[PDB]
């Protein structure tokens, strides 16, 4: 049988943030930063990006008219997303890595200073330190796709546009995590 | 094979009673390769399939040479292992712990036959060119091992009367538990044994599960 | 809009009126091409006509039909004018510098470059200084004085943590820094200090500077321990 | 949920506009020469921190207008989750619905970002007593942003279009009560569904 | 709170107004030209600062008045917090409510700005010593600022007009003594809400 | 001495058949052997002397009810003192000199002063309590 | 290969690690280069397209920049602007230094700014010299050798 190999280079546009998930990393680091970015122990940055993926996904295809499950509800394993990005029972085809930068901590990662401004005394009522990657930072990701179908390419490459408006990573709202993705398909056989 | 792998990507690996395993076995290693078999239509996944083939587990190598046994001792520099690598996770609402990726691992699969290694070979190939991904969450990128090192040499078995890894026999106070997960039968075993505790391989439940060092 | 004639495809938009070659009776701003018959029979002459090697001689007749003939991220120039006319082509004898932005490439330079080969240049020199990793008085006269220039806000809690990252970089560097923030400038008269809050007068402020200088360079002398726990109480980070 | 509001804004600025570094290692580096750097990329670009002003703008002309709007200016105060700035802008459990984007500066640091010197005079003597460099965006260099609101409401444009022109009456940015950050906005909306990728 | 002051200041320069360039690559650009180059924008406008003559005015009055008053003019000095020029201009934990624009010209450069020539002449000998170039803005030129005050009070806008009367009586800014910068307002004030942009 | 590049060669440029490219590594010495290393290098070195300069009883239940109904005492708070805890408490209640701003929650000023307060009284009983009476009652009050 | 082509002096001790700040060019028998190589080769090919000192000792040096940086013939401005020109090039601080020594012949009035004291006019013409000979035989020396001779005088240089 095939199966399809998407590589996905991404360029950083707007700082990104992806919050830290290892306790005690965390609390190594919340004597300084309260807000880790999530970093491994090779010093590179991590991103959770089959959750984004799915998520795309399912938002454009039910917009779309399609029946897909909405998570956030158990999958159903009928429709497209179940078939691509995994059901309870049925694995997924897709296997999504993370987003591991090509670059480490010290030349991407920047402690950023954040507030909170009282709205009539208009001074700073709360402040707080999160860590944040620089712009232009390259991420590298290759998903694999286990006997693909027709269309396989196009609702990665819509999933990752609907990523590309919206943002990766956490802070979604203000601004952060407004990436650019290349691609690069192969079919191994 | 002889080889080196580096864990690219943190694993996790849960057990019973509260635990996770320290550093990956040799039953997920068996378990990814029977899942790239499949995947490329070799004629080796049947073999997977099979529990009991002799036809063809990770610990962690040191500063020196191997880690040899939680804790995990060093043999020659006596660098100590284990309950410093294992990391809580709470993420979205799940409370799971991994490994610390960055970390260095054995190669360990010894085909007893010639006639399957071209068949392992591909494979290695395969791993060489994309990585193979043990453990639990394998499709959210989590497992990441690319290899460093790739090479062949034969081995001769053990010629003496310690178990590196765990073994199965009898009755046991330990309990060792490993599952089948059959694509394309829809069917799913956490099937249970005893067996005993730790410190050619097999003694003798299976394969790639049995050391003798 | 898109009208037809003997193979000819007359496409109307918005801009422009192209026609890709019976002839049409409205204007045609650009045509693609006994020819000149078809050209000159063609009302409101085309603006710019699109056209192996004897289209360019065919392109020369274009030329001297005074019609205008083409031959099959934004860049912006930052350059000079000069200018000169060799085999009739106005040219510029320059070398510069190719600038890759997300939206512009520009063309800029050797000035350019120069600007930002002073700008690298001052902040390299900027990153590694001297060593880089006395008085004394007893270790509760060093508290007390650290506590009235706290509650006076003359060592402020910026100071302490400049204070210690110097001293984290070495005896020399914090010697520079403190010998540095007591400089009493010649041509102003001021300090790099903060003023203390109080009704003062120039001697008793003169003297609170004098023993902020000789408390921080007295407590140099300490090890990193006695410093730490010096500092801690009045920075907690 | 089958539409989405795409809000594209154009921001020139009329005054000189400055807003503060945020990054400790840039800011760091950058006091070696000034004392105050503007808030860029690594791409070299000014950003600006936009959804804070538009929510501010909206919270005190929603405060001022008579509708039960909560304050989240105040130190540790808590998103009630029924105001209409709550559903728009985000709340403690339920996302904002407006994914407010930075504003990027459409030229780098060369051309708009000039380090400038700020002063401090006494009153009697009337001499320069303190003295400091501080880095500005100049006037008329423009800034692009997009603001998309995912399940839309017919009065969020005219929400977002209010909050804006609050912004060109008081500033954006910091040094607001200088003199800085006075901009003018221009604005571009489409309805488009979310199936234009697929 | 619910309404906020407007106070729209219309200024005419009456004697020559200098304000120096701070832009330290535009200043480095034109001391090729003009040793005293004017305060511009990158829109060719004149920039004159205004919060500070504004906050120095009150201050100095409210000082002579004898009120509780703060100066933010000594070397790093703070403010209070609890004048009546720390409550317009503001203070260390509070900002301004006052928020004062700059004075930008109504004209634009190369229509007000003339650069012209200064001198320094022996007293014994009376021969020019010395010549610079400065950058100066004409007579009549007319500049426009706003003012808004977030939180009105009664007094505000007395003391705004006050402290724009100190500003016609010692100049703006620049070189003040020479006779520089003397200069007229027309003042207009409205009470808006702040409610007026939610239609 | 022999002289090694750690520097990346894959990015150049080439101009007048010299194949070229701008650079701002630093050079070091190093007991005979000369290295040209970037800046990422000295971020990474500067990182690591940084961090080798680094190496060295029913009312109380009651007011327990009032304050986590009101969310001063919170899930968080419970946490980190089962975490715990005379210092923390000492360290969450102390209020900034210059601003004000004790760490707890918001709940007239006075009574938030007074809950403030009671906090304070609240938190250092339960550590007088021994363990798991103030285990069990802290469970039901925020499990985890 | 390497071969280096710069100076290795300048050489700070950072931690354990004697180092020394650089900026230049990688040409490929890689060699390493400074900045004059691309002066050398921009005017080459630039000239190429367009076909159609004193030496007073380091210690008189800095002890005469602080003689007259004392009595304010040379300053911060100056010591700067002189810091931009040399940046510029060796041939842009020969004109700047010259444009400031010289004596216009109507009025007489060198460039310099005027000493602080009572010195007599001879005293201040030799004192002229000595600024226009230190800051000349200064330009001698390379770039980072003139930057800590400097950067004691003008600490934002
Ligand atoms: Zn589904
Ligand atoms: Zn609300
Ligand atoms: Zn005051």
């Amino acid at each position: 049988k095939t199966m399809k190999k998407i590589y996905v280079t991404m360029k950083t546009l707007s700082p990104l943030y992806t919050g830290e998930v290892r306790r005690e990393d965390k609390e190594a680091a919340q004597k300084r930063v309260n807000f880790p970015v999530r970093k491994t122990a090779t010093n590179k940055v991590l991103i959770p990006f089959k959750g984004a993926l799915r998520s795309a996904l399912e938002i454009m295809l039910k917009a779309k008219g399609e029946n897909v499950c909405d998570t956030g509800a158990r999958p159903c394993g009928r429709c497209v997303t179940c078939s691509l990005f995994g059901s309870m029972g049925r694995a997924g085809r897709a296997s999504v890595d993370f987003l591991i930068s090509n670059d480490t901590k010290e030349q991407i990662v920047r402690e950023s200073t954040h507030l909170r401004i009282e709205r009539q005394t208009k001074s700073a009522s709360d402040t707080f330190k999160g860590e944040e990657v620089i712009e232009g930072a390259t991420f590298t990701a290759t998903i694999t796709i286990s006997n693909p179908q027709e269309k396989d390419l196009s609702l990665i490459q819509s999933a990752l546009k609907f990523i590309e408006e919206n943002g990766i990573g956490g802070w979604l709202n203000k601004g952060y995590g407004r990436v650019s993705f290349e691609v690069k398909s192969e079919d191994v056989a | 094979i002889k080889g080196i792998l580096e864990s690219i990507t943190g694993f996790s690996i849960p057990l019973d009673n509260g635990e996770y395993a320290l550093y990956p076995a040799g039953r997920h290693l068996r378990g990814a390769i029977g899942y790239i078999a499949f995947n490329l239509d070799l004629p080796i996944s049947s073999k997977f399939l099979d529990f009991d083939f002799d036809d063809i587990d990770l610990l962690p190598i040191s500063k020196c040479k191997i880690f040899y046994p939680n804790s995990l001792k060093c043999p020659s520099c006596n660098e100590i292992y284990g309950s410093s690598v294992l990391r809580n996770i709470m993420a979205r609402g799940l409370s799971y712990k991994e490994v610390i990726e960055g970390k260095k691992y054995r190669l360990s699969i010894i085909v007893k036959d010639e006639k399957y290694l071209n068949e392992m070979e591909a494979i290695i190939r395969y791993i060489l060119s994309y990585g193979i991904y043990l453990g639990n969450k394998v499709s959210k990128g989590y497992g990441k091992f690319k290899i460093k090192e790739y090479s062949i040499v034969d081995i001769l078995p053990v010629k003496d009367s310690l178990l590196l890894s765990d073994a199965i026999i009898d009755n046991g106070e330990k309990d060792i538990v490993f599952s089948k997960k059959e694509i394309s039968s829809s069917k799913f075993e956490i099937i249970r044994k005893r067996g005993k505790a730790k410190g050619f391989y097999i003694g003798y439940g299976g394969l790639g599960f049995g050391e003798i060092i | 809009k898109i009208t037809f004639y003997n193979n000819s495809v007359f496409i109307e938009t918005h801009n422009g009126n192209y026609l890709f070659s019976d002839m049409p009776d409205g204007n045609v701003d650009y045509l693609i091409l006994e020819l000149i018959d078809y050209i000159e029979r063609l009302k409101y002459t085309p603006y710019k006509v699109f056209l192996k090697e004897q289209r360019e001689i065919l392109a020369k007749r274009i030329i001297s039909k005074k019609i205008r003939v083409e031959l099959p991220k934004v860049v912006l120039n930052i350059n000079t004018d000069n200018m000169c006319n060799f085999a009739s082509y106005r040219l510029m004898p320059f070398s510069g510098f190719i600038v890759e932005k997300d939206d512009r490439i520009e063309i800029n330079d050797k000035n350019w470059f120069d600007m930002i080969w002073n700008e690298e240049y001052n902040k390299m020199r900027s990153q590694i200084v001297a060593e880089d990793f006395l008085p004394d008085m007893s270790h509760d006269k060093i508290i007390e004085n650290i506590e009235y220039l706290f509650n006076i806000k003359i060592l402020s809690k910026n100071r302490i943590k400049e204070f210690w990252e110097e001293f984290c970089k070495g005896q020399k560097a914090a010697i520079k820094y403190i010998t540095q923030v007591h400089r009493k400038n010649p041509n102003t008269g001021r300090r790099n200090w903060n003023p203390p809050e109080g009704d003062f007068t120039d001697n008793e402020i003169e003297k609170l500077y004098e023993t902020a200088y000789n408390t921080l360079l007295s407590l140099i002398k300490y090890d990193k321990n006695k410093v730490y726990n010096i500092l801690i109480n009045f920075n907690p980070k």
